């Protein structure tokens, strides 16, 4: 089909934004060890919201890209509106760039004033630092986008793949409405904040990623739609059975009742299972592959995604999910380590996977790229992926020493925050080095196009 | 074992647990007045929360262990800088003197806060430290 | 409350060694540089060096590289300074002090809490009780509305002596001067001024205690003849 | 090493007045200069760092400024507890170094010393020594010369002086002068004289006695 073309600007923008994201990562990583670097021009927190908002926005773009590509091909018709996909692309790209420029060009409190945050205060919450107008604007794009892609499912074939995608997509936008909800009570504010963050990334986003994985497996493997769609349902069943009460592993120390200690620890113990199943999924359906596929990279992206998401979300998640352990590690470099690997392995990787599949045939080049371009992709994959295991190993070592020095001993014996950080310096240099190997991988991946 | 079987497991499991979760939510919600001492949650502390947000403290600090890992935990800073009695006075000095300009040290910004604002901040932080947090953090260092 | 408690006065012979301590309380001992500072009388402060208990690293002024050894014992929150191969010039007050900022890379900063100081007296002298001499006004020469009397304390070692008039009830109009060295030994004096109807009619006695030699002596001040 | 010169070394002032004192560094210390207050029986107290940052708890009547090479400390309206010793310290470079101090003294009205002279006691004489003691008590300001004369002749040797600090009650100074002779040298002369020269008078205060009566 031809309206599948509108997915191209989405994937290309996502990759540009991904570059931006890494650059601001590298700025913060230097700030860790040369504390006054770029100060007072770009204080750490400004660099941070740029890094974290570019991460969320680029992945969102990748998701819309992924939908715009596979939804026509599942629905067995043209996308409801190629021209809507294009207005929406430009609106979303303008709002992203505008709010990012806001961050860098006006001190945060000033940006707050300037956007009339006093009337509807939603600003200055982690991952939610965008002005209420930006948030409001993001909802409108979501509505447009949902109408566009969801009309296409309505007037066409319904497959489980597209159904599950739509459910994830709808749930993502719905839960985003909680960002408009900013309670005056601190623990209430934190309680509802996780309905965005956790119910996305360990719930509704897992539906999106499963769907994209399943579609790609269908197209690369020639194994029967029926079995693939069955496992999809198993995987997402396990995601929401573990993950919904699972939200409780964020409810240990925010000020909610101690029953969450049990509920959070026990349901979370099971949250690795869907990622384990995605590894059995991709590995099995790829080795029971009824055919060969001219693009060997997609197959690698798909297996890699599942192994990394399982390491990052599953193993690292579990490693700190039990309350008696989380008590010591909560809000520590361990958190940053888990967070980097989980976000990269599950979500950055599944976006690059669908791009691997969809790019050559969006650029009317065919199923696969020439065999020189295919080895670059593979190099940028090993470079990005290995670099990230190193990033997470160094931050893991950092968090272990941080917990040992600062969290374990009693008052008097425990080291102070700033003193502990100086002791961690070497781990932060290494992470920065790894962050350099990663950019090199991203450039290598980019130069494969 | 069929697709159909798998889809109904998905359906039932998710509705059941969606409902379990809301019931727990409702309950939790009713306990919050006591756990968080909402009696003390004055106009001053609610304005402090606004200052906290308006300046993105959380982009550098953790509060109750959530936020950024660049700078110290502020949930229990009260106890490490002169307690109930003198914390407001400390904070007033603390916000004025920034940045400290020690070469190579992690820097905090000058926020040009008025003293009303800094006082509201202090009340907010003081109140935060008194939330029943199931005894988190482990010690006075946060 | 951040406190630094230093060890008491130490006396040593030339060429010997001395070790003093600084006991830290009310903060994370391992998170701050401990500094040491020398002060000889009318001589300006000098920074000797510092120890970082968090990793045992140390830093010495080039002028004290030979002299001083700094250590820390973390379980007791105590820092230590050993001064070797002593000289008259090492007679001083020695202070420990805490960096006002935490962390390893603030080695050169200012200090927010100081100890009260440990005195090191380097001398060859021997413990000697003082001689105490009453000082009555010039003979016959009695004139003004008030009279001044005195007490000379001579040839003692080590410091201090404590001096009182009438076991301490006479306390106003008293001046007691700092001790000075006369050879290896200290001398001081004290005067007391009192109205002339007070005396010689009432008794005035000099009381002098030298804890180091366990002496207490009383010298009544008698009119000259 | 960067060296530090404070001036003035002494400054007299009164309650309610403003003073300012100086600190100079032999090379640039950027903005990194701290000030300490020293008082007897109390531990040293950080006042200002980084040139002008007030330390927590320190009253706003203290302030300071400077950069590079020249720095000042001002106290706006002196209070009784501010009369004390002040030191500056650079905190820009290894090795840390300090100024030698400015002593801030309480001004009070000029007062002439009260002078007393005391012959050797008979106890000291029977043991062979002879100390002649002179007290110059309760005077202001602190500058003073004492001169010994034996039978009209100035004597320089065997004279030890000691000076009290400013009395924290009446703000005056006191001083003792002791001439130590052998009994034999003491017996060779008759006339012993202590003379104090102080700004309260162009002529010395002279006290003496004759070794007889
Ligand atoms: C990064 C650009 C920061 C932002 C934004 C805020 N703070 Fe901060 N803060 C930061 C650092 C690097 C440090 C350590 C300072 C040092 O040199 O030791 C701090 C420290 C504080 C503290 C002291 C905490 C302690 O344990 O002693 C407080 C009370 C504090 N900061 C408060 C605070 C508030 C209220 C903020 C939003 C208005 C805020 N900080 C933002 C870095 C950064
Ligand atoms: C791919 C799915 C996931 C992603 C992207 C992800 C990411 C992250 C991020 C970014 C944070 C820090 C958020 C914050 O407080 O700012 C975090 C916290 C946490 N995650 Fe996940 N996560 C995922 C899955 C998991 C899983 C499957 C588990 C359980 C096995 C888990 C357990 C935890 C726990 C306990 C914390 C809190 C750590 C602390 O208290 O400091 N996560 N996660
Ligand atoms: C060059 C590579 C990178 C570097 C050097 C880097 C650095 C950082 C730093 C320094 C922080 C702030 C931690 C703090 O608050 O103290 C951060 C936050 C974050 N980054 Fe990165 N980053 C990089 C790449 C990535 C990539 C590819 C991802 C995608 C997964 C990612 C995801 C995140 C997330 C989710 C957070 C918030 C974590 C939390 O609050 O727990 N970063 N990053
Ligand atoms: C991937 C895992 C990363 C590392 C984090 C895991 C560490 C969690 C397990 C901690 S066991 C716990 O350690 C605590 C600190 O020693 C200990 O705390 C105890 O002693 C304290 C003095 O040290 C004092 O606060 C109390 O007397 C007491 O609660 C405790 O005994 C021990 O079980
Ligand atoms: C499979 C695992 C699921 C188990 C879930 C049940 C969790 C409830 C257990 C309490 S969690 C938390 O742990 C802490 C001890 O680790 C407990 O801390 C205790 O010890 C500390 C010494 O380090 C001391 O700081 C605290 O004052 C003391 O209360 C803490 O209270 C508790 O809430
Ligand atoms: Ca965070
Ligand atoms: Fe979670």
């Amino acid at each position: 089909f031809a309206s599948q073309a509108v997915a191209k600007p989405y994937f290309v923008f996502a990759l540009i934004l991904f570059v931006g994201q890494i650059l601001f990562g590298l700025i913060m990583g230097l700030q860790y060890v040369v504390g006054d670097f770029l100060f007072p021009a770009i204080p750490f927190n400004v660099a941070r919201m740029v890094h974290t908002n570019l991460l969320i926005v680029w992945l969102l773009f990748g998701f819309m890209g992924a939908a715009y590509y596979l939804v026509p091909e599942e629905s067995d018709c043209e996308l409801y509106s190629p021209k809507l996909a294009w207005i929406l692309f430009w609106v979303f790209a303008a709002a992203g760039v505008l709010t990012i420029l806001g961050y860098l060009l006006v001190p945060y409190a000033g940006l707050a004033r300037l956007t009339g945050n006093e009337l509807w205060p939603t600003m200055g919450r982690e991952f939610l630092e965008q002005p209420t107008i930006s948030k409001a604007g993001i909802v409108i794009v979501a509505l447009g986008f949902l109408f566009n892609v969801g009309m296409t499912v309505l007037r066409g074939r319904k497959t489980a793949i597209s159904m599950v995608l739509m459910t994830g997509l709808i749930g993502l936008a719905l839960l985003f409405l909680f960002s408009f909800y900013n309670p005056e009570n601190l623990t209430r504010d934190k309680f509802y904040w996780w309905w965005v963050v956790h119910l996305w990334v360990e719930g509704v986003w897992e539906l999106i990623m499963g769907a994209i994985l399943a579609f790609v497996l269908v197209k690369i493997t020639g194994v029967d739609r029926e079995v693939i769609e069955k496992w999809l349902y198993v995987i997402i069943a396990m995601a929401l059975i573990s993950g919904i009460i699972g939200t409780g592993h964020h409810y240990f120390w925010i000020g909610v009742p101690g029953y969450w200690l049990w509920l959070g620890s026990v349901f979370s113990a099971l949250e690795p299972l869907p990622f384990f199943a995605m590894v059995l999924f991709a590995f099995n359906t790829i080795n029971r592959r009824r055919r060969d596929y001219p693009n060997r990279a997609v197959a690698l992206w798909a297996m890699g995604t599942t192994v990394m998401a399982f390491l990052g979300a599953g193993v690292w998640g579990f490693m700190h999910t039990l309350a008696p352990v989380n008590y010591y590690t909560h809000g520590t470099q361990l958190t940053a380590a888990h967070g980097h690997m989980a976000f990269y392995g599950a979500y950055a990787m599944i976006v690059m996977t669908i791009i691997s599949y969809a790019m050559p045939r969006l650029r009317g080049i065919g199923e696969a790229m020439d065999n020189r371009s295919q080895v670059l992709e593979m190099w940028g994959f090993w470079l990005m992926t290995v670099a990230m295991v190193f990033i997470t190993l160094f931050l893991s070592a950092a968090g272990v020493l941080q917990v040992w020095l600062q969290r374990m001993p009693a008052d008097g014996a425990a080291m102070t925050f700033m003193a502990t950080q100086d002791q961690l310096a070497i781990f932060y240099w290494l992470r920065e080095g790894a962050g350099v190997v990663f950019l090199i991988g991203l450039v290598a991946y980019l130069l494969s196009f | 074992f069929t697709k159909g079987m798998a889809r109904n497991i998905y359906f039932g499991g998710s509705v059941f647990f969606i409902l379990l979760f809301l019931a727990l939510t409702y309950h939790t919600e009713k306990t919050l007045p006591e756990r968080t001492n909402e009696a003390a949650m004055s106009a001053a502390v609610v304005r402090g929360k606004l200052v906290w947000e308006q300046n993105n403290c959380v982009g550098c600090h953790t509060l109750l262990g959530e936020g950024a890992y660049f700078a110290p935990e502020l949930g229990n800073v009260v106890g490490r800088r002169g307690g109930e009695e003198g914390f407001n006075t400390f904070l007033q000095a603390w916000m004025k003197i920034q940045p400290l300009n020690v070469p190579g040290r992690r820097a905090m910004p000058q926020f040009h806060l008025s003293e009303g604002q800094v006082d509201d901040l202090a009340e907010f932080l003081k109140w935060s430290s008194k939330i029943d947090t199931n005894q988190w953090p482990p010690n006075k260092e946060g | 409350e951040v406190q630094l408690q230093q060890s008491g006065t130490v006396l040593a012979r030339p060429g010997a060694s001395v070790k003093m301590s600084c006991k830290a309380s009310g903060y994370s001992f391992t998170s701050y540089w401990m500094h040491w500072v020398k002060q000889r009388p009318g001589q300006g402060l000098e920074w000797i060096g510092a120890v970082y208990p968090g990793n045992s690293d140390t830093s010495y002024n080039q002028k004290f590289k030979g002299k001083a050894k700094l250590t820390a014992v973390t379980s007791a929150s105590t820092a230590y300074m050993e001064l070797s191969s002593l000289t008259n010039e090492d007679s001083a007050v020695y202070y420990c002090s805490r960096s006002s900022l935490d962390g390893y890379y603030v080695k050169n900063w200012c200090f927010d809490v100081w100890g009260q100081g440990t005195t090191v007296t380097v001398s060859s002298a021997k413990t000697t009780a003082p001689s105490v001499y009453p000082l009555a006004p010039v003979c016959g020469d009695t004139t003004g509305s008030s009279v001044t009397l005195g007490c000379l304390v001579k040839g003692y070692f080590p410091e201090p002596v404590t001096l009182t008039w009438n076991s301490g009830s006479l306390s106003s109009g008293v001046h007691t001067f700092p001790a000075v060295l006369q050879s290896d030994l200290y001398t001081l004096s004290s005067s007391v001024t009192v109205t002339s109807s007070t005396r010689p009619s009432q008794s005035i006695t000099c009381n002098v205690a030298h804890p180091a030699s366990s002496t207490k002596v009383d010298k009544k001040i008698e009119p000259r003849g | 090493d960067i060296q530090m010169t404070q001036s003035p070394p002494y400054l007299a002032a009164s309650p309610g007045e403003t003073i300012t004192i100086n600190c100079r560094a032999s090379k640039s210390i950027r903005k990194y200069l701290a000030w300490y207050q020293e008082k007897p029986g109390k531990t040293n107290k950080l006042l200002i760092y980084s040139g002008s940052t007030l330390q927590f708890g320190i009253p706003s009547r203290f302030s300071g400024s400077g950069s590079g090479t020249e720095f000042t400390l001002t106290i706006s309206s002196l209070e009784p507890e501010d009369f004390a010793m002040y030191y500056c310290q650079q905190h820009n470079e290894y090795p840390l170094t300090f100024g030698a101090g400015t002593k801030l003294e309480l001004k009070r009205a000029d007062a002439a010393p009260t002078v007393s002279i005391f012959p050797p006691s008979s106890e000291q004489l029977t043991s062979g020594g002879a100390s002649v003691v002179c007290f110059l008590n309760n005077f202001y300001p602190k500058d003073i010369n004492v001169k010994w004369k034996i039978d009209g002749s100035e004597r320089q040797n065997g004279v030890l002086n000691s000076w009290t600090d400013q009395d924290s009650k009446d703000s005056t100074y006191s001083m003792s002068s002791t001439l130590t002779l052998t009994k034999d040298e003491y017996e060779r002369h008759n006339s012993y004289t202590c003379e104090a020269t102080h700004k309260t008078s162009t002529s010395p205060i002279v006290k003496s006695f004759n070794r007889n009566e």
